[PDB]
């Protein structure tokens, strides 16, 4: 009833929804309407909880859902929801209103988008709970939706801990495998937290499919390449590199094995250690041949021994 | 111009992140609000939230500060930080930058807050293994450091004040002590801060008398000097303000050579020996070509008399 009320405060229109009625100001205008009706006029709590019901009649038009995340021109890069949409006391309030969102709900991915670094709250631990808690209920892509934005950003004390919590549900689905292996890419939920999920990481993908093959490789040696992660790389080329679109499928392979060829340098001594140790001799892969073609010819410096293997069983 | 306002905006996430990005940010902060540093208001306020924050500007409390925080007890027992020395020493030195010289936005009302947590950091500091060696280390590391910070933001805070240098020895009292349970942050506290030590005299005698006269801050002044041209000499750059543009690194070091160098010859001095031995040698391997006027810039009073050739003899001669 107050929601236009909520607008006096640095500027917000009443649009029809994708219209985002904006202020001609927005970085200190909806902390200005926050406090204006949500912290001093209306009341102290009473005028945000009457005014979140307030635009409330407004949330079942979806353009004044879907326009929070669109492109509509604000007070002077967001809408309602998105572009001024922060409240460190509205953080368990909106709170509440993204467990609303959850449900019904891709609109819970652009509320998850809204999540995408959402605004630093009250409490990311309660928050992080919440979120894998209503994504039990929920399809992975909601899952691995939120999976992704607090993947790199979040709380980080109890987001380590609820990383490995993911990465002790990271067995039943492979849904979390590439979500974790994105801040399993980024950072470690434990420091071998990492090395124990990583240990998932070898069987994790023995006859995986297409794209889980790019993907779960990324992860299954990228992750985090240790000194014997060298050793690492021999495990996997034991279990999933018998070499299979198909060259979509070999793009996939290649992106995983060649910007790790040339990201961490380990990766050369690995597919050296992949041939020249066993394989480069006794019962040999076509993805020896094709990885010979990636880590034994394509190396920038790692190419000399990279031809005294390269012909070593080359020539035998 | 969005780029400054959207880069700050998107630094702030950078503000606390596993605490490498808050050591780099706490060097860097100042150096972008002096060289660059036409928008040093929202500058002294992203330092003086975060300063304010984890740290407290209380009242008549037990620890000075709020240590209890910045330590990796500050995360799951991991050892990051997040360290109160650098912030420590950027808000020292960029608040000392920004309010003295700027006007000579965070920066005024952080100065006024600022005078007033400041004033405070002295006041109620100095008015006073393996399993927990955790707490110790970082704890220690960090108590060490803020004293060390804050006794070069009172070493410049007093002209020739009798409390000012009550207060410095106080800090360094403080230091010592930590010495009993180091990579000081003194860039030119502890190089413009031996100028008085190996000088002479201006007028407080009993200023200068009751500020150094211990042999314990003396040492700690010698000692700042030495890891610092050791590190400059041979490990990287620097430390402070002055590593990474040599020219003030090549002024500093004419200037600190030609105090410690007196206070060495004329007058401990094992010391003075292997400081300017460290020295020396860092300047025939670090400036080769400026060397040609810092030699000069010991024995020298105006360049104008001879050349390098002139100066390799007439140096070695002196």
């Amino acid at each position: 009833g107050v929601f236009e009320e909520l607008l006096r405060t640095s500027g917000i229109i009443l649009k029809v929804g994708e219209g985002q009625n904006e202020i001609a100001v927005d970085q200190t205008a909806f902390q200005k309407k926050l406090r204006v009706a949500l912290e001093k006029h209306p009341s102290y709590p009473g005028v945000v909880n009457e005014f979140i019901s307030g635009l409330e009649s407004h949330i079942k038009d979806r353009s004044q859902f879907k326009n929070c995340l669109l492109p509509c021109t604000p007070a002077r890069c967001e809408s309602l929801i998105k572009l001024l949409l922060g409240i460190k006391i509205l953080q368990p309030a909106v709170v509440t209103l993204l467990l609303e969102k959850i449900p019904e709900f891709n609109f819970p991915r652009l509320i998850v988008n809204q999540f995408k670094w959402l605004d630093g709250l009250l409490d990311s631990q309660d928050l992080v709970k919440k979120l894998m808690q209503m994504l039990s209920v929920s399809p992975v892509p909601i899952q691995h939706d939120i999976i992704t934005s607090l993947p790199e950003i979040l709380e980080d004390s109890q987001q380590n801990e609820v990383a490995r919590e993911l990465s002790c549900l990271l067995k039943q689905g492979r849904r979390l495998t590439v979500p974790i292996l994105d801040a399993l890419s980024r950072l470690d939920l434990d420091a071998e937290l990492l090395a124990k999920v990583r240990q998932s990481a070898m069987t994790i993908v023995p006859s995986v499919k297409l794209e889980d093959l790019p993907v779960v490789i990324k992860f299954i040696l990228h992750n985090v390449k240790a000194a014997d992660a060298v050793e690492v790389i021999s495990d996997l080329r034991k279990s999933l590199d018998l070499s299979s679109t198909s060259q979509n499928c070999v793009k996939l392979l290649f992106d995983v094995i060649k910007l790790a060829v040339r990201f961490q340098k380990d990766v050369s001594e690995a597919w050296i250690k992949a041939i020249e140790n066993s394989t480069s001799v006794s019962d040999h892969k076509v993805l020896d041949l094709i990885v010979l073609l990636l880590i034994h010819s394509t190396n920038s410096k790692n190419r000399k021994q990279t031809e005294k293997v390269l012909r070593s069983k080359i020539r035998l | 111009e969005a780029f400054c306002l959207e880069i700050l905006g998107s630094l702030r996430r950078c503000l606390s992140q596993q605490a490498d990005v808050r050591l780099m940010l706490y060097e860097g902060f100042y150096d972008v609000l002096r060289r660059n540093s036409q928008l040093a208001s929202s500058i002294m306020e992203t330092l003086l939230s975060q300063i304010k924050q984890y740290y407290l500007p209380q009242q008549d409390l037990l620890p000075p500060l709020k240590l209890e925080g910045c330590i990796m007890a500050q995360g799951d027992q991991i050892f990051l930080q997040e360290p109160l020395a650098h912030l420590l020493c950027c808000i020292q030195h960029c608040l000392a930058w920004y309010k003295s010289t700027v006007h000579l936005e965070e920066e005024d009302v952080g100065f006024e807050q600022n005078f007033e947590e400041m004033l405070e950091s002295v006041t109620r500091r100095m008015i006073k293994s393996s399993g927990v060696g955790v707490k110790n280390n970082i704890y220690a590391i960090q108590v060490m450091g803020i004293c060390e910070v804050l006794i070069e933001y009172n070493f410049k805070i007093g002209n020739f004040s009798k409390n000012k240098f009550e207060d410095v020895l106080g800090l360094f009292t403080c230091y010592n002590k930590l010495s009993e349970i180091s990579f000081l942050s003194m860039g030119f506290v502890s190089t413009l801060l031996t100028a008085l030590f190996r000088d002479n005299a201006q007028s407080h005698e009993e200023s200068l008398a009751v500020l150094r006269s211990s042999t314990e801050f003396m040492r700690y002044a010698v000692s700042v000097a030495l890891q610092k041209v050791q590190q400059l000499e041979e490990m990287g750059q620097t430390d402070g303000p002055d590593g990474q543009n040599p020219e003030k690194m090549f002024q500093n070091l004419c200037k600190i050579t030609r105090v410690l160098l007196w206070r060495y010859t004329s007058i401990i001095s094992l010391l003075c020996l292997e400081g300017l031995l460290r020295i020396f040698n860092t300047m025939q391997q670090l400036y080769a070509a400026r060397i040609p006027q810092f030699l000069q810039a010991l024995d020298i009073t105006d360049g104008d008399a001879e050349e390098a050739d002139i100066n390799v003899t007439e140096k070695a001669a002196f």
